[PDB]
């Protein structure tokens, strides 16, 4: 399955961005759908995550008050909105869906690796 | 400002008001809590106990209980008499300030905050009071 | 025997932790751990060959250091510990104050040029709760 | 044996075994299907299932 | 009879009581987090002692128990036989995939056996852990469900959030345990 | 540890009695902590530490027995050693030693020589910077000028002190070597810093003593109790010893809390 | 969650790169994964669990975790893996995952 | 049990919390009258 | 209070008594010392 992701985007230094991503050739179920904030020339870290099956969401503490991430399972995109985007906040931040797989809220199997990862949604900020 | 700044945004600060609001719900917890022991009793409930035995052995059970909960309130209370002192002994000493730093000029050195003091003012707060205290600190000397 | 405390730097910095095996020679407990015969026994616990004496007991999994710094968590005698770069939890013996040299002199006076109004701050528990209970 | 329940006001209850005097009231509480009883954070009974209809209640002390 | 690794499996709701919005901390009998699990393919008696846990993939193999993925509890205490249940819809061949479960109550049989003595029924894969008097600190979310547990025994770190009680512990010094050491022999003059 | 050995028997018993034991292991630890505040908001009042000066005889004052010696091996004055003198399970040395009963004493976080160099320190700045040292930076001031400050703080003006400044300089040294001798040879002048030493041995040797109290049980021993009787029985004797020992364990923390406030408000004071 | 800046060796050399957890990430939970990720690529999963290996993933790529130190190995390394490798965790459930910064392999 | 607000809630254990004689912001008051007595 | 009240003069407000502090006298009680403490209160002012 290929999760495929909006693109080349450029925004305002205090502004809000929403980046999609959908399952292609394939659904998300009850795979968690992570991001991950990649900033160019640096390391990679976790902005959050959201649990289509089940509506749950996990945020970094960095980005708890920033940055809203949900999904909808009827049309099988996951989303992200960037909340008072920065110039700091300049990354390719991809998507990527985790092995982990959460039936219920009690009752979860699988990794937390991320085997298909979309290719990015590079977003600028100035 | 640099006041207003700093009690926005740092934890700790007030910790003196906030431990009388842990120390005393510690009390509390640990106390309601003892109500759940059996003390040497069949069970902790009463009702169970009167169902279960005979009132010749039913009282026996009872006295376990009452034993085990007088031990609990006295506890208690003697460490909220104790508490209670040391209570007291801040705001004896909270008084005082009141009275030297706040309705006068203190002549104490460290007494009503370091440097020379000019003056206070008497802030409320939850289980307490926050002075503040206004003081002249010389500086830039000059060897003469 | 002795009691077994568990050292951290807050976990909203890092959740690593280091552990004092109190009033006891460091020697016998490491002997102990690797021997298995500690009671309460932590499945997955390693010392991580770090393991430093002191007068409260054997600390584990700080490093000691030799700087000072102002004390952070008390651990006994003059040994603190606290999260730092070599971040990891170190132990060291606390500094007391500024290092200060005053001159002294027979004919020298300094006086101060200029001031700074400054604001401080006490707190004070005035008052508890007025708990009541009804005994029967 | 058994008897209607009483609502809002002073009652001496059983419920499966569970006895006491207090003030039954309907209850929001999201019970799983095998909970027969909720508890507060001290160990206290805070509700009950009644064993007939299912419903929720919570229990208030008898001023 | 192969090795697995059980990574926090074996949960389940210790008693018949809603509580919400709280860490619940409990001695019982649970799978330890990671303990050993031994594999099995296909009967053998395998002992029942103080508790066990048993899985199994199947494919519909495992038909029958004998006391003298589809996952339960079986545990002997205060004169019964509880038995917890729970499934989860994942295609694993001959192991246990990592992951949590809470198991829910099915049976409490008054039943005076001494079990000692384990046997799966086999007709025409499973797993076996054993369960330990340990502590943990089960999570409760609004509606009365576990979602996620600590294993108050597993290293310093779990043991000290279960000291105190919480995810989150401030910074500090804390006593959370004693410690003794014990005996390499017997002395008899 | 206190009220039950290596018996599984006392130990499960005593849980069916509540946490009396997390209490009373709070209780005796909070103070255990208090008793570092106050070494610290009694001589912590230097925010520089200052080093002592070479010179010992200032404007004709002797500081010589008040300040610490630069050859001696000590890191203490020579009037604290003579105090250090009069006055009196812990790790000491080193030697960590245990004993059977589960009674210990944690070491302090502010050690004798560090103490020490807290008193250096106050007494450098009072020598050398005066009551500057107490409002802002310390300011250097000639020791004998801050003398006529302080002279002339009490009503009496700074001529005295000039015109005089022998014969003061004279009955301050005389007093100071009065002071090393009454304590050299005086006893009960540090009685208020001996009784806290003889009250806590006492509320521990009682303390310890009540072990061997039966409180209606047939002996003291555990060992003994469940050698001798069958469990259904052992156990009703195990319960008497259990209820003795948390009453010894109750009165001595509860003493222990009473006689630490106390000995805040002298601390309070000390620091005052 | 810490990793060195760099690993290096010759081709056909067994090389390692190293993270050190804790009682949570990197021990406390088998939940360890490393990526590979060339300049301008999406990261690649390279293991899964602490020692599995996903499909589409060469031998030569294995690894274990003792204590709280994971372990990467490549072993016969190729010019081909001149890349950063990363290394995530469960970071238990209120961080769910962290990671460490790259390692930069060159060989 | 607080009867704070109003909602006068009971516990089954007879443990009670009485309100304060000066309340906050009675407390308040002195507080003004001190701060205003100061600056004139 | 006997030292610096009695055998002294107090400059700490309020303590030996409201009003500036001139003297005190230490009357003996049951139990206790009553002091009466004798205070200069200013009065009758006028805005200038
Ligand atoms: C400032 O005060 C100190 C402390 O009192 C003075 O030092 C003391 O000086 C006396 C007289 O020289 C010493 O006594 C002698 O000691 C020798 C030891 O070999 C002995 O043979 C003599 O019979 C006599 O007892 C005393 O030990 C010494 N004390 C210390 C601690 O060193 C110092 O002289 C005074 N300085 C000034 C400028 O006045
Ligand atoms: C105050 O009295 C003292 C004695 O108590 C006088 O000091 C001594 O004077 C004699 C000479 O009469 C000297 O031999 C001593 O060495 C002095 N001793 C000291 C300081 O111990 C002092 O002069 C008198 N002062 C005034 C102002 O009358
Ligand atoms: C001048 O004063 C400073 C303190 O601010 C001191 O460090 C310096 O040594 C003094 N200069 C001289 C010549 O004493
Ligand atoms: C499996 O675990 C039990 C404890 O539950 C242990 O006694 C047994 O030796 C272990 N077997 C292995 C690793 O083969
Ligand atoms: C409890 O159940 C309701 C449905 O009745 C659902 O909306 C709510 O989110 C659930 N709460 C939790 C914590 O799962
Ligand atoms: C610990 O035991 C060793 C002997 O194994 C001894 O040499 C040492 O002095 C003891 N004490 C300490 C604090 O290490
Ligand atoms: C008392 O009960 C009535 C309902 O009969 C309710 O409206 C009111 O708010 C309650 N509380 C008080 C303080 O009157
Ligand atoms: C004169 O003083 C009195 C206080 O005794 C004050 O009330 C009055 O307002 C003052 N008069 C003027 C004109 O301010």
């Amino acid at each position: 399955v290929q999760l495929v992701q909006s693109g080349a985007e450029v925004k305002k230094p205090g502004s809000s961005v929403k980046v999609s991503c959908k399952a292609s050739g394939g659904t998300f179920n009850y795979h968690v759908v992570g991001w991950v904030r990649q900033a160019p020339g640096q390391g990679l870290e976790w902005v959050g995550s959201v649990s289509p099956a089940l509506g749950r969401t996990n945020y970094a503490r960095k980005f708890q008050g920033r940055v809203t991430i949900t999904a909808d399972k009827s049309s099988n995109i996951a989303y992200m909105e960037l909340t008072s985007l920065r110039f700091e906040d300049t990354a390719v931040y991809y998507c990527a869906r985790l092995l982990l797989v959460e039936y219920t809220t009690s009752s979860r199997a699988g990794g937390y690796g991320m085997d298909v990862w979309g290719q990015g949604t590079t977003v600028t900020v100035s | 400002s640099q006041i207003q700044e700093s009690l926005t945004t740092t934890s700790t600060a007030l910790g003196k008001l906030q431990d009388v609001v842990n120390q005393n719900a510690q009390a509390l917890n640990t106390l309601v809590k003892q109500l759940s022991s059996n003390f040497g009793a069949i069970s902790s409930v009463l009702n169970d106990i009167l169902s279960r035995l005979d009132p010749p052995e039913a009282e026996v059970q009872i006295d376990r209980l009452i034993t085990g909960r007088l031990q609990s309130l006295q506890t208690y209370v003697t460490q909220q008499l104790i508490r209670a002192a040391e209570i007291r002994a801040s705001a004896n000493l909270a008084a005082t300030k009141m009275s030297e730093c706040v309705l006068g000029q203190s002549k104490r050195v460290d007494f009503c905050g370091k440097g020379y003091h000019l003056m206070s003012f008497p802030q409320a707060a939850p289980h307490g009071v926050v002075f503040l205290h206004v003081t002249y600190v010389p500086s830039q000397e000059r060897n003469f | 025997f002795g009691g077994v405390s568990v050292i951290t730097p807050g976990t909203n910095a890092s959740s690593e932790v280091a552990v004092l095996y109190q009033d006891v020679n460091c020697t016998d407990v490491s002997t102990a751990i690797h021997a298995d015969q500690l009671t309460p026994a932590w499945r997955i616990y390693s010392t991580g060959n770090n393991v430093f004496q002191t007068q409260a007991g054997c600390l584990i999994g700080a490093e000691h250091v030799d700087t000072s710094y102002e004390c952070d968590i008390p651990i006994g005698a003059g040994i603190c510990a606290s999260y730092h770069t070599v971040k990891s939890i170190v132990a060291y013996t606390m500094s007391l104050g500024a290092d200060s040299s005053i001159a002294y002199s027979n004919n020298t006076i300094a006086i101060p040029t200029n001031f700074s109004i400054s604001i401080t701050t006490e707190v004070m528990p005035v008052s508890m709760a007025k708990t009541s209970v009804d005994c029967n | 044996l058994s008897t209607d329940l009483i609502k809002n006001q002073c009652v001496n209850f059983n419920f499966n075994g569970l006895t006491g005097t207090g003030v039954l009231t309907p209850s929001s509480k999201r019970f799983q299907p095998f909970q027969q009883f909720g508890r507060d954070v001290s160990d206290f009974t805070d509700s009950v299932r009644d064993p007939k209809t299912s419903e929720i209640l919570d229990i208030s002390p008898c001023a | 009879y192969t090795q697995h690794t059980s990574s926090m499996r074996g949960v389940y709701y210790p008693d018949e009581i809603f509580r919400s919005d709280t860490l619940y901390l409990t001695q019982d009998l649970f799978l330890p987090f990671y303990s050993n699990v031994t594999g099995f393919h296909t009967n053998p008696v395998i002992p029942f002692k103080d508790g066990i846990y048993f899985a199994a993939t199947e494919k519909n193999v495992v038909r029958g128990w004998v006391f003298g993925l589809r996952e339960f509890v079986f545990k002997n205490k205060d004169g019964f036989l509880y038995v917890y249940k729970g499934y989860q819809p994942i295609d694993v061949v001959r192991d246990l995939p990592s992951g949590f479960n809470t198991l829910k109550p099915i049976f409490k049989l008054p039943l005076g056996i001494n079990i000692t003595n384990f046997r799966a029924i086999l007709t025409a894969a499973y797993f076996v852990g054993y369960l330990k008097p340990t502590t943990f600190m089960l999570k409760y979310d609004e509606n009365g469900t576990i979602t996620d547990a600590v294993d108050c025994s597993q290293n310093p770190l779990a043991e000290l959030k279960c000291s105190v009680k919480s995810f989150e512990i401030d910074k500090g010094i804390y006593q959370t345990s004693n410690f003794r050491v014990v005996p390499s022999g017997d002395v008899v003059r | 540890m206190y009220i039950c050995g290596d018996s599984t028997e006392c130990a499960n018993l005593l849980l069916q009695y509540g946490s009396f034991c997390t209490q009373l292991n709070r209780a005796l630890s909070g103070i255990a902590a208090e008793q570092d505040r106050n070494t610290r908001e009694v001589f912590a009042q230097v925010k520089q530490m200052y080093k002592t000066p070479t010179l010992k005889y200032f404007g004709g004052f002797n500081f010589s027995q008040i300040l610490p010696d630069p050859l001696k091996p000590t890191k203490r004055s020579f009037i604290e050693d003579l105090l250090f003198n009069k006055v009196t399970g812990e790790c000491l040395g080193l030697i960590c030693a245990q004993k059977f009963n589960g009674l210990t004493v944690l070491p302090p976080l502010l050690t004798d020589d560090m103490i020490a160099a807290y008193t250096a320190a106050l007494v450098s700045g009072t020598a050398t910077a005066g009551w500057t040292f107490g409002a802002g930076a310390a300011l250097q001031i000639p020791f004998a000028m801050q003398m006529a400050y302080r002279f002339n703080g009490i009503g009496v003006t700074q001529n005295v002190l000039y015109e005089n400044q022998k014969q003061i300089a004279n009955q301050f040294n005389k007093a100071i070597s009065q002071i090393q001798e009454s304590l050299t040879t005086t006893s009960t002048a540090l009685g208020k810093l001996q009784d806290v030493v003889n009250q806590n041995a006492q509320a521990l040797n009682t303390l310890v003593k009540q072990l061997s109290s039966n409180f209606g049980a047939i002996s003291s021993v555990l060992n003994d109790i469940l050698s001798r009787l069958d469990p259904p029985e052992a156990e009703v004797q195990i319960d008497r010893l259990i209820t003795g020992r948390l009453q010894s364990l109750q009165t001595y923390v509860t003493q222990q809390l009473i006689r630490a406030a106390e000995i805040r408000a002298s601390a309070n004071l000390a620091a005052t | 969650l810490t990793q060195p800046p760099s690993a290096s060796g010759s081709p056909g050399q067994s090389v390692t790169i190293s993270c050190t957890g804790t009682y949570n990430d990197i021990g406390g939970y088998n939940f360890v994964s490393w990526y590979q990720q060339h300049a301008g690529k999406v990261p690649k999963l390279m293991i899964f669990e602490v020692s599995k290996r996903p499909s589409g993933v060469p031998d030569r790529f294995s690894g274990s975790k003792s204590g709280n130190t994971a372990s990467l190995t490549v072993s016969g390394l190729q010019a081909e893996d001149e890349a950063d490798y990363y290394c995530s965790s469960f970071a238990g459930s209120n961080t769910f995952v962290v990671f460490g910064g790259g390692t930069k392999l060159t060989v």
